[PDB]
Parts: structure tokens; C-alpha cells; sequence
């Protein structure tokens, strides 16, 4: 054994994910306006099997005509919610490197 | 494909009322 | 043994963290008629337990409904409305809500204070030495 | 008395401590992964607390380890 | 934290029960035989150490 | 022996209030 | 005379009560919201003579409790904590210094 | 300062009459 | 030796306390004119003292109310009117209760400055000579 | 004693005139208690 | 020669009275709300000479409103951290001083 | 002790013999 | 600015001439 | 039951226990070399 | 001084 695949857990591949959600959830805020576009989410189990896919989220209230389902008050949730979670994922995969210095190094 | 329309006021009407151009609600579906 | 105090400042964390959830949904709930009038949504609370038997871990025991009767409202207009035209509605208080919002934040972090300051006083014992 | 039994009590609580220290890192390890896996029963404050005591345990595997290194390079340096 | 917090939020929480019972008089001005509620407040001293 | 019950805004009103359920209490 | 005892001196039992009382402090903190809970303290001239050969105390409030009958002065505890921190590295620095000196003489380095 | 007896708790009586 | 200002800091950080308390009383009980036994409210004031003969701690030494007359009010048909139709309201005023309450916490929060200042000296005279 | 003492806060920072503290308390901050 | 006194100077004796004044000052701010209490100040040059060879008021720039209190925040915080600044320095050089000796002892 | 000091005691009154009477 | 004897407390009359 | 004060002066103890007891026996021996090591 | 500035006692 003794390999990064193992040192590291999964947590190299959440970093990924957390950057390409945070870019669909951006994208979806940004053509909330433009008619006709239908808001893309994002599934996190399928990265999770692509490490060891971008779908259509049904809308809550019918569309007024533009045919636009991005419903900006979950796109902030979700993006707040997947910042958070970043930096955790940094946190989680930084401390992986931090601890396998020290036991190399011894100090 | 491309999709596309005019944002705002217009678009968020009923079809009835004709302020959108009929060839730009065309694009509002699919383009290439 | 050797985190005694990180036991008991998580064990802190994990109890204001029920009570903010709980906190949460008395707010978002606080508009929910729901049908009946003993299924309609009631003010849930938390409560906080210490065995003493060093340190006293904190322990949640529950969730427990408010006691305070249920606001009632005259609407012989709901279809989920009574005899007498009235639909109870969920004794949620927004200003009790509010200060447990308060309450809630800021003893968590606290606790998050002392649970980092614990870390270096472990490191340091380390350092004995030296 | 024989001095083997004060050896195989020394050499039990070196076993001891490798396996307590061992069972927090694995221990923080599976919470690592059930948070970022997306698991909601899992409280970041439980993960920041495992992780902190696997961190503190393993460092003091390290200077245990230092000092058995040290005591037998100064073993090694003496008239014989 | 300070138990001023929650001083103060029972203050407030017992405010609005008496603008509640000012607005039943209000809602029942036309209302036939109908007597006036009066509100006031009463000061409960925590008595303990301290 | 154990010392429990509701913690926040509504233990720390008069008992007057009536908030708590008596068997907490 | 040379023995461990007399040359370490009372700088090991006293880290031993700092980290107990750190542990007593931290508890008032993490149960300062607990209703019915009493604030806890403990003798520092009791416990060190304890620790040196071998009962509740509580703390009276300030002012009275709002009616939940929680008696933790979160003001005060943080102040004992930060105290309590300092004399703690304190007396790590004065007993690892014992060990020092020790090594210093026995190896003339 | 610190005792042996556990402060008492608070009262807060609605008539103080009333005990 | 710096930890005296630590119980300076801190007995001034407890009488700040106090005195935000006091505050919040004569706020919540400005328009009270019933009482728990039989009399009215008058506006509360903790008392200050410097025990001077270092360092002189500030300790609360009671607190006295206000020597304000009771503002009588016209209320004829109140049950708890006088012989002359006058019931008789606390003496809280309500711009000096609001400059105690920025008072004592502008003073509460420099006290912190302080004693976190303290001790960080203390810790650099930890690390003099290494 | 020796002990200087008095209500702080916006009463005390007033004019005499208002005499909103008792002359108990208005002497004690002069010293001689 | 060769001396602790000689070999510290008046820097073992600035670091005592600098946390005197730190005392001093701190004390000022606690009792700043305490009505009639007369602002305290320390003569650092006076001190300084008592230590070596083994408190006075502080006049105000504004009369008080009225509580007797002589107390000004603005100059007693300006004070604290110049006090603080000057106790760290003088940790600094007495510090070195040790350090330095230690370093001729040693010959590294 | 200041002079005209609040209690925090329940205030002893008139109705209920026991409190006029005992000290 | 120290001196050895405290400075006076200020007087804030409203007559001046009872004072 | 244990905390890491105990440990790190169980280390210390034995660091200054083996330490002092090398250094006695590498003076002792040396002492005994310089003996045997001489004219007669 | 100033000629013309305020004094601190009573005129």
C-alpha cells in the first residue's frame, strides 16, 4: 500500500466537484433572465462514481411564458451551501499533505 | 443548439399580448 | 481521557446544534394550518441534561412541544376551517424565536473557543521539555 | 519476578497506545469521508473534533518515537 | 449569555401582547354591549443571591 | 441525578408565562 | 537528596490541577445554558494539596438567574479560562525547565 | 467567591403574597 | 505582575454588567404601575466604588433607586386611582436609560480591550531570554 | 474607609439642580465616608 | 565587573516599573465610569530611580459633568499602548542581554 | 454599606401577621 | 501634568452667587 | 484515566533516568580504561 | 493667554 490514492481518500476528487457545481449554479443565476434556457443541476453521486451527470431541475411554479426554470432563491442556497462545503473539502484534503509531511519528516 | 429571446417585461407575458417579434419567440425553442 | 475537554465543548456543539434546527422549523412552520386541530404544528424545544455523577457532558433528552395554547384565528373562508369559522394555527412566538437565534450562535461558537484553545494547551504539554 | 514479564508489560503498553492512536486516525478518517461524501447525519462539529484528536494523538506518537531514536543513538555512543 | 437578552426579549414579547389587546377593543368598536379591556404592565422582581 | 430542561428564551421568562410543560419543569 | 521529587519540586502536581481545573471551567462554559445547572469551582490551594499527597464548591452568582436557575457568569468563566491558560504554560515552562537542567547536569552539555 | 451549599434558585413570584 | 489587571478588568467587565442590567429592568418596567408585592417601580441605579488606600478593583456596592418623584398620571376610572383620580408611574427616563445603555457597553467592551492586551504581555515575559 | 462611591452613568454626570440622586449617596462620592 | 548589575543595566528594573504603569493605567479605565474617582498617574523617571537605588494626579483638560471623575479614556488609552510598545522593547533588550552573556559563557 | 440600599429579598409587609410581626 | 494634591471637583450651580 | 501531562513526565522521567545511567557507566569505564592503561 | 479667553471660576 503506501500510495496517494490511499493517502488521500476521496477528498482530492470532492474538490473537483465542488468547483464544477459552483460553476452550474453560476451559470444557472446568470441566464435566469434569457427565456427558453432551463436550469442545469448538477449530480453529486455521478462524480462520485466518475472518481472511483449535469441534468434538468423540474421547477416548483409554472414559467411565465420565457420558458426559464432557474429559481434564484435555491440557486443562492445552493451556492452557499457549496462554499461552505468547499473550503471544508480543502480543509479535509490540506491536513492530508500537513500530517503525511510530519510522519516523513518527523517534526 | 442555441436558445435565446428578449429577457424581462415582454417574454414574461402571456402569448396573447404580441410585444415579442414571431421570429424571435422562434428562437426561444432550439437554433444550430 | 487525554480530551476530556473536547468531549464535553463537542458534546456542547452537538446540543446548540439540535436547538438551532429546532429554532428553524418553528419559523418555517410557524404559518403551517395543516388540517385538524391536533395535527397542527406545535413549537418544539430541545432539553438540555447534565448527569452528575470533572467534566459533565451535556446530553439532549428529547424533543418536547410547547405548552402554550394554540393561536386561533376566525377565517370561515379556509376549507380547513371548523364549526365556528376558526383554524388554529402553531404557537411559534418570533420574538422567543429570535433571541434563541441569538442564544443559540453564540454559545455554539463560544464553545469553539474553547474546544481550539484546549488543542493548544495539548500542544504545548508536548513541548514539555523542550 | 523475571525481567521478560516487565518487557512483554512494556512491549503491551507501546501495542496499546500504536492501536488507540491508530483507532483515532481511522476513526477520524471514516468521518472525514462521511462529510464530504455528503452524509447529513455527520456534524462538522464531530469531524473537527476527530480530526483534532487524531492530529494531538499522532504527534505524540512522533515525539515518543524521537526520543527511543535519541536514547538508542546515545546508546550506541558510549565506551564499551 | 448575559440574561440581559432574554430581560429585555420578555419585555418585548409582553409588548406585543398588550398591543394585541388594545387592537380586540379596536376591532370591537361597533360591537353592541361591549366593555373595554385595560392593559398595564406589573414589575416581577427575581429575588435571589446576588 | 440529573438537572434538565428547556434551555433559551422560554425558561428564562416568569413562570407566570406558562410555556414549559409541567412534567419538564 | 538527588530524587525526582526534590528536583522537580511542585511544578508537576500543579499541571496536573491546572488541566483539572481547565476541565471544570470549560464544563461551566459548555452547561452555561443548561436550566437548574450550578456553576462549579474549585480550590487551587485544596486541589494542589491533594495532588501533593494522596468537597463541591460552588460559585455564588453575581445576580439572580432569570428564573431558568442557571448560576454560570459566562462573563467570569471566560475570564478564569484565559487565566487559567496562562499560569498552565506557566508552570509546562517551569517544569520543563526541571528537565533541563537535570539533562544539563547529568551530561555536562 | 465560592461555598459548599448550592446557590438557590431564583423566584420571580407573579404576587408575592402568594408565598 | 499583570494579573492584577485581570481582576481589575474583569471586576469592571461585572459591573458593566450590572449596570446593563439595571438598564434593561428600568427599560421593561418604564410603564409599570403595578408591582410584584405592593410598590411601584422606581428607576434602579447600581453604585460604583473605588476602595482607594497598584491596582484598585470597582466593586457594586447595591443598588439604589432613583430619588425622581413618581410621574402621576390623570387616569379617573383605573381601578388603582387615588382619591383624586392620580395613578402614579415609574420615574424611568427614557434618554438617560438610552445613554446607559451605550455607556455601560462601549465601557464594558474597552475593558476586554485591555485585559486581552495584558495578556498578550504576560506571554512575551513568558518567552523572555529563549 | 477612605472609600470613594456613587451611582455612575447619565445620572450622575447632571447638574446638582436636578437632584435625581439621593443625598445619601451625593455625599458619599465626596470622600469623607 | 562581570556582574548581573553590570551585565542588565537598568533594563531588570524598567520591565517592573513599565508593569506598574500598566497597573496604573489599566485601573484608570476600569474606574473611568466611578464618579469622584481622580485619575492616577506614575512618574516613570521617579520610579525608575527608586528601583534602581532600593503614585501622583492627573490634572484634566476638561472639567468633569458632574460625577467628580477626572478620568479621560482618550489619553488614558493612548497611554496603555505606548506603555505596552515600551514593555515589549524593553523585554527585547533585557532579553538579549541574557542571551548575549550566554552566548560568551558558551563561546557559540 | 450604602444607606437606602435595595434587597433581594421579598419586601416584608402588612397582610399575613407573619411577616409584620416576626423580625 | 501630575500633581501631588488631586484636582477639585467641578461645581456646576445654577445661581453662581450662592454657590 | 490517563492525560498527556502523565505521559510526557513518564517521558521525561525516563529520558533523565537513561540518561543518567549511560553517562555513570560510560565515567566508570573510562575510569577503568585509564587504569589499565598505565606503566607499571 | 489668549486676550480674550474664557476663565474656569465663576466672574
Amino acid at each position: 500500500a503506501i500510495s496517494f490514492d490511499n493517502a488521500l481518500g476521496i477528498h482530492q476528487h470532492t474538490v473537483g466537484v465542488r468547483e464544477r457545481n459552483a460553476e452550474v449554479i453560476s451559470t444557472n443565476i446568470a441566464q435566469a433572465n434569457t427565456p427558453g434556457y432551463k436550469a442545469r443541476g448538477l449530480d453529486f453521486a455521478k462524480e462520485l462514481q466518475a472518481a472511483t451527470d449535469k441534468l434538468y431541475r423540474l421547477p416548483t411554479q409554472p414559467d411565465t411564458g420565457d420558458g426559464n426554470t432557474v429559481d434564484l432563491d435555491l440557486e443562492r442556497n445552493l451556492f452557499m451551501q457549496n462554499q461552505i462545503r468547499h473550503q471544508a473539502s480543502l480543509d479535509f484534503l490540506g491536513s492530508k499533505f500537513k500530517n503525511l509531511t510530519k510522519a516523513i519528516k518527523g517534526e | 443548439n442555441m436558445v435565446a429571446g428578449i429577457p424581462g417585461a415582454l417574454s414574461n407575458q402571456p402569448p396573447a399580448d404580441a410585444s415579442i417579434p414571431q421570429d424571435v419567440a422562434q428562437m426561444k425553442d432550439g437554433s444550430v | 481521557s487525554l480530551f476530556n475537554v473536547f468531549n464535553v465543548t463537542g458534546s456542547a456543539m452537538s446540543a446548540e446544534s439540535v436547538r438551532l434546527n429546532t429554532t428553524s422549523s418553528n419559523l418555517a412552520n410557524a404559518d403551517s394550518v395543516s388540517s385538524s386541530a391536533k395535527d397542527t404544528y406545535k413549537a418544539r424545544h430541545a432539553v438540555f441534561g447534565a448527569e452528575l455523577s470533572d467534566t459533565v457532558p451535556v446530553k439532549v433528552m428529547g424533543i418536547v412541544e410547547s405548552d402554550k395554547p394554540l393561536s386561533a384565528e376566525y377565517n370561515p373562508d379556509h376549507p380547513l376551517a371548523n364549526e365556528e369559522g376558526y383554524i388554529y394555527k402553531p404557537n411559534v412566538n418570533v420574538m422567543e424565536e429570535m433571541a434563541n437565534m441569538i442564544s443559540a450562535s453564540r454559545a455554539y461558537q463560544t464553545n469553539v473557543q474553547v474546544a481550539d484553545s484546549s488543542k493548544q494547551m495539548l500542544l504545548r504539554t508536548l513541548q514539555m521539555g523542550q | 519476578a523475571s525481567g521478560a514479564k516487565v518487557g512483554a508489560d512494556f512491549n503491551d503498553l507501546l501495542t496499546k497506545a500504536i492501536n488507540n492512536v491508530n483507532t483515532l486516525q481511522k476513526a477520524s478518517g471514516d468521518l472525514q469521508t462521511r462529510f464530504d461524501r455528503g452524509d447529513a447525519d455527520v456534524s462538522l462539529s464531530d469531524v473537527m473534533i476527530a480530526r483534532n484528536k487524531s492530529s494531538v494523538a499522532f504527534d505524540a506518537t512522533v515525539q515518543i518515537r524521537n526520543k527511543l531514536v535519541e536514547a538508542y543513538k546515545d546508546l550506541m555512543n558510549m565506551p564499551v | 449569555m448575559d440574561r440581559a437578552l432574554f430581560l429585555a426579549m420578555s419585555g418585548a414579547k409582553q409588548n406585543m401582547q398588550a398591543l394585541q389587546l388594545r387592537a380586540n377593543n379596536l376591532a370591537n368598536v361597533s360591537t353592541t354591549g361591549f366593555r373595554a379591556d385595560l392593559a398595564q404592565a406589573r414589575s416581577m422582581q427575581a429575588y435571589g443571591e446576588g
